[PDB]
Order: C-alpha cells, then structure tokens, then sequence
C-alpha cells in the first residue's frame, strides 16, 4: 500500500594521493521520511519556517511591508486598524530588507511612541487655551447683554 | 491589588508558622517534617 | 472623549494593576505561569471615539526553574505537556503542576 | 494562534501573509496577502533520488 | 467676530487635548502612534474673524 | 515534554519584572488620574463660568 | 426625564476567608431561601449565619 | 453555583468606581441647576412682563 | 476538651488582619467624607444660586 | 446603612508556658465557670488564678 523510490550516485572531487591519507568527507542523500513537527520559528524578514522529526525543514510564510504616500490616512478604525484608502495613496508592497523596506523583529513589541509627560505639558498649553476661550466667551455674552439691557 | 497581596501576606505567615514549627522541633525525637501547600488560579475562577 | 479618553485608560490601568497584584499573589504558587492583560483603542465614528477597549489576557508558558524536592509523588514535565484531571461533575481539566498523593 | 492555527491578531484578525509552494515548498513572491495556517501535518514524504 | 470665534477656539483646545487623552489612554498599547490634531485659522476680513 | 520525577515545576513569575510593571502601572494610572483631574477642575470652572 | 426603574447586579465580589462555620458565600449564581417570623420565605445574598 | 463554607463574599463596589459616579452627579446635578438658572433668570424677565 | 497546667492561651489580634482592616475602613471613612463634602457643595450651590 | 452585631472568633490559644502551679487553659473547645461576689455565673477561658 505504498511506492517507493531509486536513486544515483556519483563521487565529484574526489582524490587519491599517493602518500598517505586516507578518509570520506561529503554528505548528500536527499531523500527522507515525513517527519513529524516539534517547532515553528519567525525571523527578520517575515518568514515563517517549521522543523520535524526527520531532521529536515519545511516552510510556508512571508509577511508583507508596505509603504505609503499620505499615510495620515491609513488612520486607525479602531484595534489599530488602519483604514488604507486612496487618502493615504496605496500599498506599494515589499518584505523586510528589500532595499526601500526596514528590517523586523520576533518576539519582540515595539512600544506605544507617546511620552506622558510631552503630553501633559501639551496638555497644560491647550487647557489654558481653553480657559482663554471660555473666558471670551463669557465676555461677548457679558457685551451683548449690557446692549439687551441698555434699550 | 490588596486582597490578594494580603491573603498572600495570610499564606507567608501560615508558611513561616510551618518552617518555624521544623526548625523548633529539628530536635523533637520521633518529629516529622512538616510543609504547606497552596493554591490559587489559572485563568481566573472570578466570573468578571 | 478627552474625558473619556482618560477614564477608560484610568480604568483599564486599575485592571492592569489588578492581574500584577495577581502575579504577586502567585509569585510561589508551584508551577503558576504568569499573566496581563490587552488594551485597545475605543476609536469609533472618527477622531478618537471614546478612549481604550481592554479584552485580553496574556500567559507565558517559558518553564521557571524546575526544583528538585526527593518526594517520590513529585512529578514535573519539562516542556509542554500536561496532567489530566476530574472532579464529579465528570468534567476533564488539565494541569503543570506535578505534586500527587 | 486561533483554534484552527491560523496565524491571528487578538480580534481574530488573520495575518495575511504569502504562502509556500511545491515541494520543498517555496514561497509564492506574487500572491494574494492570506492567512498563513501553521501545518496540522507531517511535511512532505521526500524520498531519495540521488546521492 | 462675535461668539463663533470664542466658541470655536475653545472647541479647538479640547480637540488636541481629545487625541492627547487617547494617546494617554493608549500609552500602553504595543505599536501605537502618537497622534494630534490639524488646526487651521478661520478667515472672515480678520484673519481670526470667527476663531 | 519528558517526565522529571522528584522534583517539581516553580513559578515562571519574575518578581523583578513585575516590580517595574508595579511602578510602571503607578505611572500610568497617575497620568490618566491627573489627566481626569485637570480636565475635570477645568471643565467645572467652564460650567460654573456661564 | 422618563425613566422608573430599579436594579441590582448578580455580579460577584471577592471571595474572602474566616473560618467561621457559619459564614456561607455564594459563588457565581443563586440566592438564599428563609423563612421569616411569619412563614414568608425570604432572600438575601449575605452570608452571615448564627 | 457553587458555595463558599467558612468564607463571605465582598460587594461588587469599587472606590474609583463611585468616585467616577461622584464625579458624573456632579455634572448631573451642576448642569440641572445652570439648566434651571438661565430659564429662571428669562422667567424673572416674565415676570417683569407679566 | 482537656486542661493544661502551668500555661496560657493568648488572643487572636494578629496586626497583619487589624491594620489592614483598619487601612480599608480608613479608606470607606476618607470616602464617606468625600461624599459628605461633595452633598455639602450641592447644597451650597442651591444655596447661592437663589 | 445601620450596624447591629457582635461576633467572634473561638480558634485555639497561641500557647504559652509558665510553669505557675495555677495557670490553666483548654486545649480543644469548652469554658470556664466562675461566680461573682453575688455568685452570678460567668464564664471565660483565661486562666490566671490565684
């Protein structure tokens, strides 16, 4: 209930030295049995590989960069989704290191960019802005009902 | 936090109660080693 | 809403703080593994929305370190792999943590 | 991962991705970004043609 | 002139300080971009003439 | 995984990192309670200016 | 304003320990059937008994 | 469910909780008496209409 | 149960339970207070305005 | 809110030696009886006679 396969061999560079020395050094057989999986592994570039049993290896994956012209209008829908539109351009697409394209990292995050303390001296600049405001606010209605009350 | 870093603090005092109570009677002939056990959670037993 | 913006991130602070105090809690529960949780950003309608959304919870299954203790009903499996129980609800639950009587 | 072994974001957003092809399989360069399934399954039964 | 340009100030201020709070709110959240708002002058004759 | 016997599986909890993560949480509960305070003293200013 | 309503939340607290033998909590769902001075069956979630 | 024997249940309350409804009735009850004021203040004008 | 001779049995006030029960209800004192500050500045509101 | 309870714990006595000819505690449950100048019985489990 199976097959089973046939093969060549052949023994390239090998010398015969008519001194003394005497060994096998080359390692080619390519056949092996279906290993079975205990590993999977993502590296710089996108790249998703598997390792079995059979000591052999076994790949399907690559995770895809891409850049983008407005890119204030990939904005964010929610979860960090990005909405990418027309308003951004489009995804001109590459994987890590292809020239124009960064590198990547696993097993690692990259952080939240803000800084609270940048933002709470932004905060201190607008909430006084807004005290400005307020204040003007109230000042126009003071006006314009001292014009209601002089009749 | 504090109800569970406090029964925390319940469970040490239970575990140095046991390891003093060993060391005291290292010299009680006839004395067994006494230990402790302990037990929280996995994700969690609190429904929300 | 700013205000929004701020309170949902207040609050889904207290629920970090709340699993950290857990993580304390565990610090020698025998083979405990440890946890936090997952933010995300209440954008909703445009602009900022309301503020954060917080559901999700991570667990690290790295092995600490596996000690030795001499009692012949201590067991441990290295690396995954884990222990089959039951209660008389005839339910199936799984466990790491590896001391029997 | 998903239940399923889809490669997914905490929303079960699925990581688009290329995947491989033949056998050794080999990545597809031009495709459609999908989801990238982790195998269920033993890899290839690649006997032996030469030596 | 008149109350549009007060009004409309303020609402400016509170805007930033809306994309300041989601940022504080998503300091932690892994990947997030620090965000602010565009402003811009309302020209009516006074280059501020409603805010 | 292979059986081990005698011995048993500790906690995968650091208390070190969980130390800064403590602190770490102080500071961001602190910037979103302060956050709320300002706008909320402010915004009362606001409603009781009118 | 038109709204008339009341509610209570079934959600639950934390599980705290006494020792007391008669300190009875429920755990996730249900409640505490009594009879009161008069034969009414009466209900409560506290757990205090005596 | 299923019951705790020689322990209680806290309440389903938290302080930052009632403080953030604290802070919401603050803007409730601010906001129904600038609600009321600036009408009451046209009804004093009625009033020196009628 | 039986007698001892020659001993004594002391109380059970550990500090770790008594202090941090005094450190929460200290807490809910500390919040009454705020409510009762913040009812005080209701009514001082009603009060000014008219 | 109104408060009305008093209730306590009976766990066993953090132990200790003296070696007085008159110090008597219980191991395990039970009380002591004891009369006042007017022989009205009480009880208690301190152990301090003399």
């Amino acid at each position: 209930g199976a097959t089973a396969a046939t093969f060549s061999l052949s023994f390239l560079n090998s010398m015969q030295q008519n001194t003394g020395a005497n060994n096998i050094v080359a390692t080619n057989q390519n056949g092996y049995k279906p290993g079975d999986l205990v590993s999977y592994q993502i590296n710089n570039d996108g790249t998703v590989v598997g390792n079995y049993s059979n000591e052999q290896e076994q790949v399907l994956g690559q995770i895809v960069l891409a850049n983008f012209a407005n890119n204030e209008g990939l904005a964010s829908q929610g979860d960090n989704v990005w909405a990418a539109t027309q308003a951004s351009g489009v995804a001109l697409l590459g994987t890590a290191g292809s020239g124009n394209f960064g590198k990547l990292t696993n097993g690692a995050l990259e952080a939240s960019n803000v800084d609270l303390s940048k933002e709470l001296v932004n905060m201190i600049v607008a909430q006084r802005n807004y005290q400005s405001n307020a204040q003007t606010i109230k000042t126009q209605d003071q006006i314009l009902n001292t014009l209601v009350n002089l009749r | 936090l504090i109800n569970h870093a406090m029964s925390g603090l319940n469970a040490a005092q239970a575990a140095l109660n046991t390891v003093s109570n060993n060391i005291n009677n290292y010299n009680v002939a006839g004395y067994t080693r006494q230990t402790t056990i302990l037990a929280q959670a996995n994700s969690t037993l609190g429904a929300g | 809403m700013s205000f929004s913006q701020a309170v949902s991130g207040l609050n889904a602070a207290a629920t970090n703080l709340d699993v950290i105090g857990n993580n304390i809690a565990n610090s020698a529960t025998y083979g405990f593994k440890s946890g936090t949780a997952s933010f995300a950003d209440m954008f909703a309608g445009s602009k900022v929305g309301l503020g954060v959304k917080v559901a999700g919870i991570t667990q690290d299954f790295t092995d600490g370190t596996t000690t030795n203790t001499g009692r012949g009903l201590d067991v441990a499996i290295s690396q995954n792999g884990f222990f089959r129980l039951v209660d008389s609800n005839g339910s199936v639950f799984y466990s790491r943590n590896g001391q029997f009587k | 991962l998903d239940e399923n072994r889809n490669l997914v974001n905490m929303q079960g957003m699925q990581l688009t991705g290329y995947p491989a092809t033949g056998t050794p399989p080999t990545i597809q360069q031009g495709a459609n970004p999908a989801p990238i399934t982790i195998p269920n399954t033993l890899m290839a039964a690649k006997s032996t043609t030469t030596a």
